[PDB]
């Protein structure tokens, strides 16, 4: 017990899969040779260690500031090419956007500025994502899709240079926001990192259960800044350039800004973005996002 | 450099080139030693003393950009170099190091040709990151006193006529 | 003997420089600590191994295909910042230009195509070098100034990306040209690498003594291609971006093309360029050439 079902258990050689009786078939781990990638922070990619004959041959936030998830283990890559790394010119803290936070904003109000995008999941994204109609909307923007917003903000960076030149990329992300209020100010913002942002996922991030996602709170009672970092995620070991946003940043309001009387009714915020441990595979011609 | 509560983000408060046109005419003791000689090298130590109130809060980003034909026009363009976002409410003074990211081993102290390849290392500028905030009945402005002195690797050689005939 | 003059010899302590007698003063080698750069190919830059009290404190070509000069030894750099390297995306063989070689061209005729520049030393270069009037002239272009011609040919390369973002660079150069002629064709081209090309230097490269400069001959009698590589040169350990051309390529005619009768009176040429071991120092905003 060992519930009454059968998870596996598995079998082999003719135990759980013979011509007399059967249990449910299970897939085994594929042991592959190749260059160690996928998991950011711990890249250290190096060489690894035909096999058939032919017929013609003879608690929580805003406590500390640590990664939302712990970094995972590297895996052997399918492609044999050596990656191109931007280094310190790419992996650095960039000023993503500067946005205003007024008291009129209520619970679960996503805040974004000029470099941000209106993305509640219902917007019809015209391909490619670099089309101006995606970023300019009748209402205020809400999200910061990575790396789409980062590449648009700095199209001339070494990170974006390789991003428009390689078919696939791999890096983590660190977002920080600084909001200075006097000791007389009150209010709280939440820095959300939403994986694979879609209609239902973004609306549940506004709600009470949203704290399942990576989060840190920027409470004006004690903090002036809050940092959050997330390692790389994707269904593939390397993400396709211009066609996939693994992480998206959301700066929403938990407790509406409560400024002291006779002071401004809004505070300025500065959003930063940091790609962590970047590698790019498959060099070819320039194809922007 | 003055700094008020009315100053918005991305507002330039000061900028100076790191060339014998500026570094040799600040009035500081280091500027006199530089003008005596013809070549200099090493790091320069900048100290921004916040002489505001203990109730004030905010941020001023201090950027150092290496040599280029044109100086930085906006805050984000200046933040592409070596910078430090300084929160004024911590210790009184900011210890900003101006690195010697230079083309040659020595820089010439010629006031007639300050923008030369072998003369200037770049620009240093102060921009408003987060606006100055504080409680009501607090001062609406706060002065920041910018000091300059020599780093631990700063050197000078080849003596020249002092005073200078400048302009 | 020891000629009758005095080269040095030098002195010290009070030998060749005392208050009783003097010989000519000499400068000593400056022993500096820093990161090992300057000399390309052999970069391997690493850390190296105040000292006064204060008052307030208590045969030849077209034989083989080797470097025109041997690579020199590294030197300690004055700047402390760690360089950014483009890697294989930058250091690679690029198709610089495709140009025609007709029989009408005589001895010492510099050949260059669309990506080339008219540079005999007499042209008035309007600053910055990216101005169109420098590259478009009433007559045919003649030279390929490096890296000016390389950056203009591929403005979106990772090499040019860092080139427009860093104040100084350091790399060698390798130029190769392929000219296919049948066994019935005759003629010879010279691949010149001219250091600090100026009015007098370019005209002497056309003349008989030009073979003092780095050279390889592309003789149609035996070869279809000829390669030449040169290490880095400059008055400073790192060259200023957009304001200095250490090397310039010249493909001139030694023996005019002598094609067989009833065949085309010109052959096509393909010029390649290869930056060797590239490093970039002093990261700041985007300033193109």
């Amino acid at each position: 017990n060992n519930v009454t079902t059968d998870v596996g258990a598995n079998g082999w050689a003719p135990t759980v899969s013979t011509g007399l009786g059967d249990g449910p078939v299970s897939a085994s781990a594929d042991s592959l040779p190749g260059r160690s990638g996928g998991a950011s922070s711990e890249k250290t990619h190096t060489v690894s260690g035909s096999r058939f004959s032919k017929w013609w041959e003879p608690t929580g936030s805003t406590a500390p500031s640590l990664l939302a998830y712990p970094t995972a283990t590297p895996v052997p890559l399918p492609n044999p090419d050596e990656p191109s790394q931007p280094g310190p010119s790419g992996d650095r803290t960039w000023l993503l956007d500067t946005v205003t936070w007024s008291q009129e904003f209520t619970r679960g109000w996503n805040i974004a500025g000029s470099n941000g995008m209106q993305w509640t999941g219902l917007e019809s994204l015209i391909f490619p994502v670099s089309t101006d109609t995606n970023w300019t909307s009748t209402s205020s923007p809400t999200a910061y899709p990575l790396p789409f917003s980062f590449v648009r903000a700095y199209p001339d960076s070494s990170w974006a240079a390789m991003y428009n030149t390689h078919s696939m990329w791999n890096c983590g992300w660190r977002v920080q926001v600084t909001v200075n209020g006097s000791q007389f100010h009150a209010g709280a913002l939440i820095l959300y990192m939403v994986p694979e942002a879609t209609t239902h996922a973004i609306q549940t991030a506004r709600d009470n259960a949203g704290f399942v996602f990576p989060y840190v709170i920027l409470n004006l009672y004690e903090s002036n800044t809050a940092t959050i970092e997330v390692p790389y995620i994707s269904p593939t070991p390397n993400t396709s350039s211009g066609l996939h946003a693994p992480w998206t940043f959301y700066l929403q309001v938990l407790s509406p800004l409560n400024p002291p009387p006779s002071l401004p009714t809004s505070l300025s915020c500065s959003i930063y973005v940091t790609p962590v441990d970047s590698s790019f595979h498959g060099l070819r011609y320039l194809a922007p996002q | 450099v003055p700094w008020t509560m009315a100053d918005e983000p991305a507002e330039r408060l000061g900028i100076f080139p790191v060339s014998p046109s500026a570094i040799a005419g600040t009035g500081a003791p280091i500027s006199y030693v530089i003008s005596l000689f013809s070549q200099w090298r090493g790091e320069l130590a900048a100290h921004l003393l916040f002489t505001g109130s203990a109730q004030h809060y905010g941020r001023l980003v201090v950027c150092y950009t290496p040599a280029a034909p044109q100086p930085p026009s906006t805050m984000q363009e200046a933040m592409r170099g070596t910078y430090t976002v300084w929160d004024v409410n911590a210790a009184s003074t900011l210890e900003f190091t101006i690195p010697f990211i230079s083309n040659s081993y020595w820089k010439t102290v010629d006031v007639n040709n300050p923008d030369a390849l072998l003369s200037t290392t770049g620009y240093v500028s102060i921009w408003v990151q987060n606006p100055l905030v504080g409680p009501h009945t607090a001062p609406a402005s706060a002065l920041v006193q910018a000091f300059i002195s020599a780093g631990e690797s700063f050197n000078v050689r080849l003596m020249q006529n002092p005073a200078l005939t400048s302009q």
